[PDB]
């Protein structure tokens, strides 16, 4: 129920 | 989790509303269509929350109650013959899909000329194949009968429809018998 | 946003085991693996899960689809001790990030377990001339192509004229139909149209070829029958003016 | 400024052998951590256990940091934490009376790099019983502070909390006494 | 020593007047450094470094990840705050206010959620505002604050007034 907040990957690695 | 209509039916250049169902929906959970042509995988169209969105390919329209929604496809082309999946969560993992709505879009003959030709086979002139074409949409379709498929000619942006049926022996006349074949059709 | 799925398409016998491989172009959160029938839904089978164990959804089990996830960008699943069942497309999805609501599919493995290699047959191509009664009235010529006795579903049919590649005025069934229903083992038959004009098919320089290509036994597949091997090969036919 | 301050999402991975931490906090306290080991979300405020929070969620966001940590190691040449030197206070909970219970509370502050040792101690023996820790909790300046907890009776012949930090030559002992 | 490398995603929600002004900030940071970052108030991925400069650039272009995040908002801060206003928000603990002596008086305050305070001290009806040391306040960590409110030295009164309380707490302590 609590919402989360992702990370985004980073590029090329 | 959602529930659309099975399938549906609209000719060419005809506006198409496919109405989701999505009750119990969740303050936070996302939107989503997807469009899968057969033999390939589904495909994103358009995303909308608690907020009507309108793109190229289409415009999704959100009811505020956000217990329903829909979705828009101007001008629905022949390439548009797809299942249509809605599929509402949270994250990418509340993503579970449905049977989807399988969406069949006939064309549009101006002038129809229903008729029921014979063809030989170039290698021997034992066998034979039985063509019925250029009947019109709304028509339906050891004896084998094939679908009907539509073909366009876009140099002269004609349209047809026709099935095939051959025999192994064997007459084109009652080749097409089980079909409600129109009165008006040729034969040779 | 770019998938490859390596194999994608294969035969395999029963009581095999064969690894299917999701390569994607950039680097994604979450990256999943569905399942669909001939005539059924999409199945969802598990979530890749990077350096951890995949979540499988009921009734899928590690035991017979295992699965791993060496980076971000791939991953593999693998379809132990095949049964007939298991002939299926399996698809792979990718979402950037986990709060992301687009979904990249790959372009699928056709998969077909069989449990007798015996009963697969290449295709027989024939093109049938247009009918005299079809340019007598309507002024258009159409080309119809037949294919037969070919028991996996795997083909692709083309119409080539004066060697190139067409696709206008081309029709093609979407889905094969069985040659002898109620028959587990039934062979199955593909019908294409090709429709011209009429002063294009009365002139006999005009080269025109049906095409289908038929994918078959692989090259790790036996073969002991006095008949030829159903290898992967492309049959066609064709037909001049007149 | 705001009045409220929440982090819904303190995420922490190190290379210190891949280390992670996903926790939630609401005006500077934990509200739950999830265990990336038993994959098994704990809550800290008995109120908000009912509420429930995936922890497959915390373990596939700690691999997209794993997948950045990498990337962030290879642009920046192999540039390391800098260790900072922690900051130790000792305190009970409630006024000290020999006859009442009280918790101890060793507070270590300026925790950076996240790797620490806090072990409590009693005459010179190393006490185990009675004691518990809170996670990674953060910090503006993005560093860490970690809180260790012992419940004792208090009484005349009866502690030190023994700091073990990278930031540190020896190891540093705050005691407490009545 | 080893070397250790450390990286940290913070997704912070700021509130301020209950729900009437609601700021998100979600911050990527590498060892102690925050390299990009998303901001509410600016609706778009700006890198603080140069070490985060791909990254914002590869986050903008995703116009999928935008419109999500600038959404997070909403799903996240707007969203997880009513499931603080039936929990935490309503989390009431009353302060234990004693006196002891130590020359010194010290007024302790042991175990009070929320963190407002204003602890006073009196001299026969006369508010003493020279001559008195308080601790800073003092995290727990159990959710609850407590503070020391010391006093160097006929009656004295401990005077602390907190939100939990209809009244303030008047101990006295003498002789
Ligand atoms: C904590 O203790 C272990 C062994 O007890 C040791 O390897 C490690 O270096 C210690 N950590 C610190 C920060 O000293
Ligand atoms: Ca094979
Ligand atoms: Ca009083």
């Amino acid at each position: 129920q609590p919402f989360p907040q992702p990370e985004q990957p980073f590029p090329g690695s | 989790k959602t529930t659309q209509p099975i399938s549906m039916d609209s000719y060419e250049g005809q506006e198409v509303n496919i109405t989701c169902s999505h009750n119990n929906i969740a303050t936070n959970d996302y939107i989503t269509w997807y469009q899968q042509f057969p033999s390939q995988g589904p495909r994103f169209i358009i995303q909308g929350y608690k907020t009507k969105v309108t793109n190229e390919v289409a415009s999704l329209f959100i009811p505020a109650d956000r217990k329903s929604s829909t979705l828009s496809l101007p001008r629905v082309s022949l390439s548009d013959t797809a299942v249509y999946y809605c599929l509402v969560g949270g994250l990418a993992r509340d993503m579970r899909f449905g049977a989807g709505t399988r969406l069949t879009v006939k064309p549009n003959i101006q002038n129809p000329d229903p008729a029921v030709y014979q063809l030989r086979d170039s290698k021997s002139s034992d066998k034979s194949v039985c063509l019925f074409t250029d009947f019109d949409s709304q028509t339906n379709v050891d004896v084998y009968i094939t679908d009907k498929c539509v073909l366009d000619m876009r140099s002269m942006d004609f349209k047809s429809n026709s099935a095939v049926a051959w025999s192994n022996k064997f007459a084109c006349a009652n080749a097409f018998n089980n079909s409600i074949i129109p009165e008006d059709t040729f034969f040779p | 946003a770019v998938i490859s799925q390596k194999p994608s398409r294969d035969i395999c016998q029963r009581g095999t085991s064969l690894t299917i491989q999701c390569q994607v172009d950039s680097q994604v959160t979450m990256m999943f693996w569905y399942r669909q029938q001939p005539g059924q839904s999409l199945t969802l089978i598990a979530t890749a899960n990077q350096g951890s164990e995949a979540t499988y959804e009921s009734g899928f089990v590690i035991d017979k689809f295992p699965i791993s996830r060496p980076n971000l960008t791939f991953s593999t699943l693998t379809v132990s001790n095949m049964s007939p069942e298991d002939s299926s497309i399996y698809l792979c999805s990718v979402a950037l990030g986990s709060d992301t609501g687009e979904l990249f599919f790959g372009e699928g493995s056709r998969l077909t377990v069989l449990e007798d290699l015996k009963n697969v047959f290449p295709p027989e191509v024939a093109v049938f001339e247009p009918s005299e009664a079809e340019i007598s009235h309507t002024q258009k010529a159409t080309l119809v192509c037949l294919a037969t006795g070919f028991f996996p579903d795997h083909v692709e049919l083309s119409w080539w004229v004066n060697g190139k590649e067409v696709h206008s005025g081309v029709c093609t069934d979407p889905q094969p139909l069985k040659e002898q229903p109620a028959l587990n083992d039934s062979r199955y038959a593909l019908s294409s149209r090709l429709r011209v004009s009429a002063t294009f098919w009365q002139n006999p320089r005009n080269h025109f070829r049906c095409q289908v290509q038929f994918y078959g036994l692989s090259e790790n597949d036996e073969w002991t029958q006095d008949r030829a091997k159903p290898v992967t090969q492309i049959v066609s036919a064709e037909a001049w003016g007149r | 400024v705001a009045d409220h301050v929440a982090s819904y999402g303190v995420n922490l991975y190190q290379s210190y052998g891949p280390s992670g931490q996903y926790t939630h906090e609401f005006d500077g306290d934990e509200q739950f951590y999830v265990d990336l080991g038993r994959k098994e979300t704990v809550w800290c405020l008995p109120v908000l256990r009912q509420f429930r929070f995936d922890p497959q969620f915390a373990l596939t966001n700690i691999a997209v940091l794993k997948h950045n940590l990498n990337s962030l190691i290879k642009r920046s040449n192999s540039t390391a934490a800098t260790n900072e030197v922690p900051e130790v206070t000792v305190f009970s909970k409630s006024p000290v009376t020999l006859g009442q219970p009280n918790i101890l509370i060793c507070l270590v502050d300026n925790i950076f790099p996240p790797v620490v040792n806090i072990t409590w101690l009693s005459n010179g023996h190393s006490v185990t019983e009675g004691v518990s820790e809170t996670s990674f909790l953060s910090k503006s300046d993005h560093s860490f502070f970690k809180i260790s907890y012992l419940t004792l009776l208090p009484s005349a012949e009866e502690y030190d909390c023994k700091v073990e930090h990278w930031g540190l030559d020896k190891p540093l002992l705050k005691h407490w006494e009545p | 020593s080893p070397e250790d490398f450390v990286y940290q995603f913070k997704g912070m929600c700021y509130f301020t007047n209950g729900t009437e002004r609601v700021r998100l900030v979600s911050r990527s940071i590498y060892n102690r450094e925050e390299i990009v970052r998303f901001d509410s108030d600016v609706g778009e991925f700006r890198a603080v470094t140069l070490l985060g400069l791909p990254a914002a650039e590869y986050w903008n272009s995703q116009k999928d990840i935008l419109e999500r995040k600038r959404a997070a908002v909403d799903r996240v801060c707007r969203h997880n705050y009513q499931l603080e206003l039936r929990t935490t928000l309503q989390r009431r603990v009353e302060p234990t206010v004693t006196i002891s002596p130590s020359n010194l008086l010290v007024c302790s305050v042991t175990d009070f959620y929320p963190a407002q305070i204003k602890v006073r001290w009196f001299r026969n009806d006369q508010e003493e505002t020279a001559g008195v040391v308080s601790t800073p306040l003092i995290r727990n960590g159990d959710w609850t604050f407590q503070i020391l409110v010391m006093l160097e030295m006929d009656v004295y009164t401990c005077h602390v007034e907190h939100p939990s309380l209809q009244s303030p707490i008047t101990v006295e302590w003498r002789a």
